[PDB]
């Protein structure tokens, strides 16, 4: 188990660690988070008590280094940093645990939620979508736009998501205009899977990354990406059977985890009704359709 | 975006545009089978592609053989329309291509946009106008060439005959839409009006009779009466 210590908590802030969150009061004696499960990527995110504008946070993998959080009073945010002096880090961590100034990552032993939301997400692949290669962790916030959003403005602060556009030359083969637009299997399987991602794990990882950034940061372009990658599968008549079964599980745990009161802005009515009721795959997402219908039957 | 009353004069400026109407592309007669089931028999149709400024109607005739062995023909028809319009644009020199294509039915937007991805600079637009282009098959000479066709074919017609020598394209378009609206509302009455006077002929090469300016006023007024008429007869007013 790993630790992300905090230098201090000078400003009142709601702190998230994966799907958990807790309030820290201005200058409350808080020195970070302990018992973080190794083996998964994680996100530690922030929403200031005084300006709920800008949720922001860091994707990180404790196997890639020793990371800590330190408030920057100039830039006005909690910043993730890497400690290269490993003994200095061990020394610091140990003191804070002994004085019990850390909250424990509070995983129920029955609870595979975080795994099921991040099964295909990889910090090294996270660095491909959020470009800032001098850090091993990745910063994301509410306002960051995507490369596609920027075609339609700072490219350094962008989410470089794979471009999906159903009315694009990439999506449509000359001579199969109707066929390729009404059945997107060519775009999914040849252009995207074989051509860009290489395999479905990679397809799933981007789809998972898009969802989590939409949920934790209310990042709109991420929500667009997540919906686009779903709709591309649902609108393809020819999808490998294991991908459909895996998609149903992915979406099931995503819908399960979503806040009940955020469903009105994170879930696209058109895409979901189309995916569950009209698309080629309308019969293939049994778990997802069952959780959607029992939790958000308003949307449908 | 969409074309409507507010931006009506745009149709007569000097940017080359075309209207596309697909309402006569897929046409069927519905009949009873021997077993007493119902079946359709397709008949030839056409795509109505009209430059409103010049009057040119690039009438692409859709021969029934294009439907052979195809499923979902009402959906195929919008894509076939799009494919033929795309082919037409591609056949044309760059300086003669549409800067805009206006589709009379919103269902044509995605088919056409997809077939015209090679032409990002051509605006594909809808319209809020209720245009009467579906009545184009009530023009005898257009109906004849479609029904006579034995293979795919494109025939260009000037739908304004020689009117533009005497009136503007705005006025010629308004005449055309009133004629078509009349023909759509009561085809028998409309045709009676157009032909009641055997001394006014349709010169072989034209679509409409050779009315003088004053005869057109009369004709245009009678077409208005008809459209008011059938409106009452329809709603009892
Ligand atoms: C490399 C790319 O653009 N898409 C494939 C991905 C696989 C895993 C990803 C994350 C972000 O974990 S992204
Ligand atoms: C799209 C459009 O209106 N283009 C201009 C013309 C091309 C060919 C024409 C004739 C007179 O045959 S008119």
């Amino acid at each position: 188990m790993n630790t992300v210590p905090f230098t201090s908590a000078p400003i009142e802030v709601t702190i998230g660690i994966d799907q958990y969150s807790f309030n820290v009061k201005e200058n409350q004696p808080f020195h970070g988070i302990k018992d973080i499960p190794i083996g998964h990527v994680h996100v530690i995110h922030f929403q200031h008590a005084d300006n709920s504008s800008m949720r922001y946070g860091y994707w990180f993998d404790c196997r890639m280094g020793n990371f800590y959080i330190q408030y920057d009073p100039k830039d006005g945010l909690y910043k993730m940093m890497e400690e290269r002096d490993g003994a200095k880090f061990e020394n610091i961590v140990h003191n804070f645990k002994e004085r019990q100034m850390m909250v424990s990552y509070p995983k129920i032993d029955e609870d595979d939620t975080w795994y099921n939301l991040t099964e295909f997400v990889q910090m090294d692949k996270i660095r491909k979508i959020v470009r800032k290669d001098e850090n091993q962790f990745s910063y994301v916030d509410s306002s960051m736009t995507t490369v596609q959003e920027n075609e339609l403005s700072d490219p350094a602060h962008s989410l470089n998501y794979t471009v999906i556009n159903f009315k694009s030359r990439e999506a449509i083969r000359p001579g199969h205009e109707m066929e390729d637009f009404l059945d997107k299997s060519y775009y999914l399987n040849t252009v995207m899977l074989q051509g860009i991602f290489k395999n479905s794990s990679n397809y799933f990882g981007e789809l998972q990354f898009a969802f989590l950034n939409a949920m934790f940061f209310g990042n709109y372009g991420s929500s667009l990406q997540w919906h686009a990658m779903i709709e591309l599968i649902c609108s393809s008549a020819t999808v490998p059977k294991h991908m459909l079964d895996k998609l149903d599980e992915i979406l099931y745990y995503q819908i399960k985890t979503l806040p009940e009161q955020y469903s009105d802005i994170l879930l696209n009515e058109r895409v979901w009704n189309i995916c569950l009721y009209s698309s080629f795959q309308k019969n293939s997402l049994h778990n997802t359709e069952k959780i959607m219908e029992n939790k958000y039957p308003e949307l449908l | 975006g969409a074309m409507n009353s507010s931006n009506y004069a745009e149709l007569f400026n000097n940017d080359i545009k075309l209207f596309v109407d697909d309402t006569n592309v897929y046409r069927v007669t519905v009949h009873k089978t021997f077993e007493g089931n119902v079946a359709t028999k397709a008949i030839n149709g056409c795509i109505f592609t009209l430059n409103p400024k010049t009057g040119h109607l690039f009438l692409k005739i859709i021969h029934t053989s294009v439907w052979a062995g195809q499923k979902r023909l009402s959906q195929l028809a919008k894509w076939k329309t799009a494919e033929e319009v795309s082919a037409l644009v591609r056949s044309l020199p760059k300086e003669e291509q549409p800067k805009q294509i206006i589709v009379t039915r919103k269902a044509m937007l995605d088919p056409l946009e997809v077939h015209m991805l090679d032409f990002p600079n051509i605006a594909i637009r809808p319209t809020e106008l209720r245009l009467p282009f579906s009545a184009a098959m009530s023009i005898d000479k257009l109906s004849d060439v479609v029904m006579k066709a034995t293979e795919p074919q494109m025939v260009l017609f000037n739908i304004y005959d020689d009117w533009l020598d005497r009136i503007s394209s705005y006025t010629a378009f308004s005449r055309l839409t009133l004629l078509l609206r009349a023909l759509k509302t009561n085809e028998e009455s409309a045709k009676m009006i157009l032909l009641s006077d055997p001394t006014i002929t349709i010169k072989s090469y034209h679509l409409w009779p050779s009315f003088t300016d004053e005869q057109w006023i009369t004709i245009e007024s009678q077409m208005r009466d008809l459209i008011l008429t059938e409106y009452g007869r329809k709603y009892n007013v």
